[PDB]
């Protein structure tokens, strides 16, 4: 009825009635990169155009400090040369702090405040342009977008395989590039009673993916299969083929997560698979054909299943003979 | 205004139509130059190294080692401290016959008075964390501060300002002084040799700095934690 | 506080000089000579310290 | 009692008589950087404002042996232009290291020097920028700040789950970013002694998280039960629900470690459990509910403990009926 | 006839048909980094000149529509000095774009407009140094290039070790420098039916690295054999060494991984042995001596074999005498 | 006599016969950051000087092929305005490449070909900044000397405990920092033969460290003594304690490593133990006490040991009475 994960990847969560408003402002890096594209955009020209204004006032008061706006002079020299208006310090305070520096305007070494906010000006400068570019080179480069290139299967399956039946999805990868060390956890959630009285509403039980050694590692460069093996220890393994309907409590996600190879930086790619979307007695299509020297592989036969003679009763009961 | 040397001459003393190092302003600028190198070489390593010591990394208390040449070091660092505060007076006396602040007479003393206290304390930073490693950037600080004050005294020597005025008994003072603080040497090369050749016990008077036997310097702790403790046997 | 600690490492020494002068004839039968040396050694390095 | 780790994950320990420095001073930028904000942020401006006081005596000392500062001149043209200061040449000390660069103060070709000291100041200007600008980003991009919006239980409880008692407490991740490939370490710490005489102080031996892999491997985005369950290989077997009081030597610390997904550097939060702050009999309150298809969580009633009837020995003694 | 992975480490996939194009575009940033290099230069060089051919049309605009092109000019301020071109224009687009700034062309204080466009210059020109500049950096400092100094034996060999049959591969660091954490990902692949009826045709199944332990994580200093002991549940007992012909679906990958210590950014290292490189009956030469106090490798001894008498039946057939 | 690592943690390999050296150079990268302080420091100050020098040729090049060289003037503005010798140019190229910009040597649009040397300067000065500067961040950013704040114990011991014998050792960590997921791979390297006549000469087997739970990780706070106990499957079960002498080929390797939590750089510490540096029948002192409510701990007692009775024989002797 409602879900957990969407099916893109984005978990449908709310997070209500959270007491603590203080810890949020303890991190104040992860809350400004975690900022939407607009709302970075509007603290990244605000943070430089409000440090911009901010010491192009100091500017203006020290020229207003020296006498240097009234322009009945004699012959001493300003401790900024040729400013006569606000607007003059503005495009002082821009050709300083970005480092342009024309020389219509530049400090001479009569006031020692103006070296000294000269001085100031450039390490809040230095910060702000570190933290800022850093800040900004951060959020395009974080790994969350590449859980958009790693399609998963439309529906999962539940087949024979090798006596037991598995429970089948496909993962696929779409660029040249790899991804290091890929681990996957499929987790059930359902909301399960106790034997003794515990309610909890969504108990995540991690079931293994058959791997070979048990471990969960794979090397994805072709679309393959990720097989779960149904036994006594894992729990699905009193489902009927007449449970998976729509309005039927029982979710799989599945969470791919490795090191990406260009950037460095760790993604995780996640799904869900509901139980009107997990198909029973059917199997995926094999996809990758031998050609040429190279290995095909057909993206558009991806979700395809051919229907299979499956006992149509549950894994408990194909332990009874 | 406060310029070296003062705009209260025909126009400046500036100039160095004889050539340089025949002004004396310009041999005191050259005679600031290892105390500033002395201080950014000296406060970085001193702030990464000892500022670091915070509580919760608090110290170790025992053997503390003292590469040799320990006392003869601080009483000549007091030696150096007492005829650099007498070039600060005298450069002061020297100042005010006139105006103007002519600032080269007592700003190189005092650049080397804070290289002096900042040197003393690397020393006893140093030797209280038992490395030798380091000290040879005190060693060439010895060396470009001796060459730079006998450069000094030979250009004092050379317009005969010899022994009556008292700038040359104290540039000779202090060219001896440093003469006498290229006692590293024995650090490198007669003892100990770093470049190419206890017990429970909490008394800490014999084997501890000469500042410390002087003013007892470990005591403050005992002064200190005596406090919100009883103190027993 | 260091003078009431500098009487009660005064005291053990004085008491223990009016132990073994009454009982010498004692502690030279059992031939404890070498080790009331030793708590004389112990009380003279309390009182030093 | 002296707890080992606090509640907030700040451990208290003392690291008393560190016999050689030297291994400090083997390395700078783990120093550089683990320094508190008002280090920092001296020795950030005092490097850059020390590094221009440096290279301004420098630029003072080249102007006065080519005797520029000396107005009484020829018509020869001099060394840098309008040096008639030390201050000024502290003025093209900031225009050079900051690369303003205004034009009142510029280098002539006449001496070599000048050059030589041009070259030394934008290479140790360019190498002073790379060092302190990446200091303090990565001094503001450190992940240990991500512990802080990740709750934790304040008391944890054991319960009757499955027919065995479980070391039940609650974890929780507060914020929309999630935390790739999350890791408990539980541990029990306290003081131990050995059937062959053996004491140790601290002896942090672990404890499995009951997980249905074996594997400690959570995906946190609701705030789930972490559940150990007592066996006899786990050392809480002996634990009786009178020992549950101060002054117990009992204290339990929990490791939650990953890598935060929008900075892409690995995070660690800890908190602890002591003997009076297990509370026996009790389990946790259902916090999911699901609302207009998105799932809800009420993180108000986060650590409020519901009692049970729960058998008062220990689970030894439960395997004895 | 056409192996999975070569044997420098390049994936001979094809990837045909990849119907949803419109994702690739939701990741520009490791698009943008997987280019090739004449590629990266080009969008580098066509970035940074297209702002400043877009900001020249721009203050040639501003400078058109003040009328300050127009040389017939009275005693007013121009909005940009000395701009009576569109190539002028663009040498100031150059001197605000990378913060030059001359001086001969400069702004002023007429013109509200023109610090309108002089704002949107630094803020673009400073997010297109920010990305552009990271993203050279992470070109640049990616971990694909560390699998050239980590060198493989050309051979596989098949021997006697404890009286088992243990599959052995020579892998070998170059450098000096070390990889942290090194896991070793042995996966035969090759094309498997079920029992059931699914052809699978690059079934990837793992074997398990004999380690001791049985966690794969290697210590690679010296040149290691890395050998994988053919148990009765490995996919490789029934290898005969009549099936290490040419014209045979057999193939081992091996998949090594870890962080380099350098850079801190994680490397994989891959390579194959088809089934005319897996040789039986030979191992490996013993290439580490010692000599002066050090250990010497001999690393033109690296992939040369002898020959010992090793049977001539499969690992099944070794456990019946 | 020669061992594999040092007690530094500097492997002693000798690296000899590399034949192919071309595959060096497809990495360039890791040999720019895998190089020394003062060859890093060469290289950082020789790119940026001989790409000033080039650019400075270059504008020399087109300041006489112009004829602005020649004194002999009209009134046809230069396409660089102040030149008259090679040091103006390089002047020039030292105000482009790092943009100061002063302004008294600056481009004018006579030129095309300046505009285009202008272009190509500011492409490769931003690209010699961005790979430079962050090559230089890498290398003082990297984490294998944060391995010299992390002390291990000088001597190994073996002990009893609960009924086995226990090869222990002491790790430390002196900083305040943590050290996030921090495993442990102690390995036992000798010169073996096989069975079969097969003789490898730097074995490398490991051991695992008992923890409680089969997985080697750790929490590193306090120094603690991490062990492994002797089973039959461990090598060390016919160690005898008359084989602890000199020149006996028995090292033990002790690998420590884990994310920093300072940098975020993945580090590595090692170190070793011979057979004489393993003394038999001795455990480490308890270091750690409480005060005023916190843990303390006496570093000074780190390897100081009380030598209790222990049964002298082999663990293999221990298993027979």
């Amino acid at each position: 009825r409602a879900r957990f994960v969407s099916k893109k990847g984005n978990c449908n969560v709310a997070h209500k009635n959270i007491r603590e408003q203080g810890r949020f402002l303890q991190d104040v890096f992860t809350t400004l990169v975690d900022l939407k594209w607009p709302h970075t955009l509007l603290i990244f020209t605000m943070s430089f155009l409000c440090s911009w204004l901010l010491f192009a006032m100091a500017w203006w008061l020290i020229a207003f400090a020296h006498g240097d706006l009234a322009p009945s002079e004699g012959t001493a020299e300003p401790c900024v040369t040729s400013i006569h208006s606000f607007s003059s310090a503005f495009l002082f305070s821009i050709e300083v702090q970005v480092t342009i520096g024309f020389g219509g305007r530049m400090v001479t070494e009569e006031c020692p405040l103006a070296i000294l906010i000269l001085i100031v000006q450039n390490i809040v400068g230095l910060m702000i342009n570190a933290i800022m570019l850093g800040s900004i080179f951060m959020k395009t480069a974080q790994a969350h977008r590449r859980a958009e290139t790693l399609i998963f299967s439309k529906h999962a399956v539940i087949a024979l395989r090798h006596g037991r039946l598995c429970f089948m999805l496909r993962v696929g990868d779409l660029r040249k590039s790899m991804i290091i060390s890929a681990t996957i956890h499929m987790q059930v959630v359902r909301k399960t009673t106790s034997p003794e009285g515990e309610v909890v509403p969504l108990h995540q039980v991690d079931i293994p993916m058959e791997n070979g050694v048990g471990g969960n590692s794979i090397f994805l460069v072709a679309p393959l299969i990720i097989y779960h093996v149904i036994d006594a220890n894992s729990p699905l393994y009193d489902l009927a083929p007449s449970d998976l309907h729509h309005h039927q409590d029982l979710e799989i996600i599945v969470i791919l997560e490795g090191v990406v190879e260009t950037t460095g930086i760790t993604t995780q790619a996640r799904t869900s698979y509901l139980a009107d979307e997990i198909l029973w007695g059917q199997r995926f299509v094999p996809i990758v054909a031998e050609e040429d020297g190279r290995y095909s592989v057909d993206y558009s036969k991806f979700d395809n299943t051919v229907k299979v003679p499956t006992p149509l009763c549950t894994a408990r009961q194909l332990d009874e003979d | 205004p406060l310029a070296f040397c003062g705009s209260e001459n025909h126009s400046a003393a500036y100039r160095v139509d004889q050539g340089v190092l025949n002004n004396g302003c310009f041999v005191d600028a050259l005679n600031v130059v290892p105390h500033v190198f002395l201080l950014f070489i000296t406060f970085p390593i001193l702030f990464i190294g000892w500022g670091s010591q915070s509580s919760k990394v608090h110290i170790h208390h025992s053997t503390w080692l003292h590469f040799p040449g320990h006392n003869l070091r601080w009483i000549l660092t007091f030696m150096l401290l007492f005829v650099l505060v007498c070039e600060i007076a005298e450069g002061i006396l020297s100042d005010g016959v006139t105006e103007s602040h002519h600032l080269h007479l007592y700003m190189p003393a005092g650049m080397a008075f804070m290289a002096a206290v900042t040197s003393v304390v690397y020393y006893h930073n140093i030797e209280t964390s038992n490395f030798p490693k380091l000290l040879i950037a005190l060693l060439v600080y010895w060396t470009l501060a001796f060459i730079t004050k006998t450069i000094k005294f030979v250009k004092f020597l050379d317009h005969a300002i010899g022994f009556s005025q008292l700038r040359f008994c104290l540039t000779g003072l202090l060219v001896i002084l440093y003469g006498m603080l290229l006692l590293v040497e024995v650090n490198v090369i007669r003892v100990r040799r770093y470049i190419f050749f206890d017990l429970g016990v909490r008394f800490l008077q014999p084997f501890v700095n000469l500042l410390s036997k002087g003013t007892y310097w470990w005591m403050n702790a005992f002064i200190k934690t005596a406090h919100k403790k009883p103190i027993d046997l | 506080d260091l003078q009431q600690l500098d009487d009660t490492t005064q005291l053990p020494l004085l008491s223990h000089f009016a132990e073994t002068v009454e009982g010498l004839t004692t502690i030279r039968a059992f031939r404890y000579e070498a080790r009331f040396q030793q708590k004389l050694l112990e009380y003279t390095d309390s009182n030093n310290i």
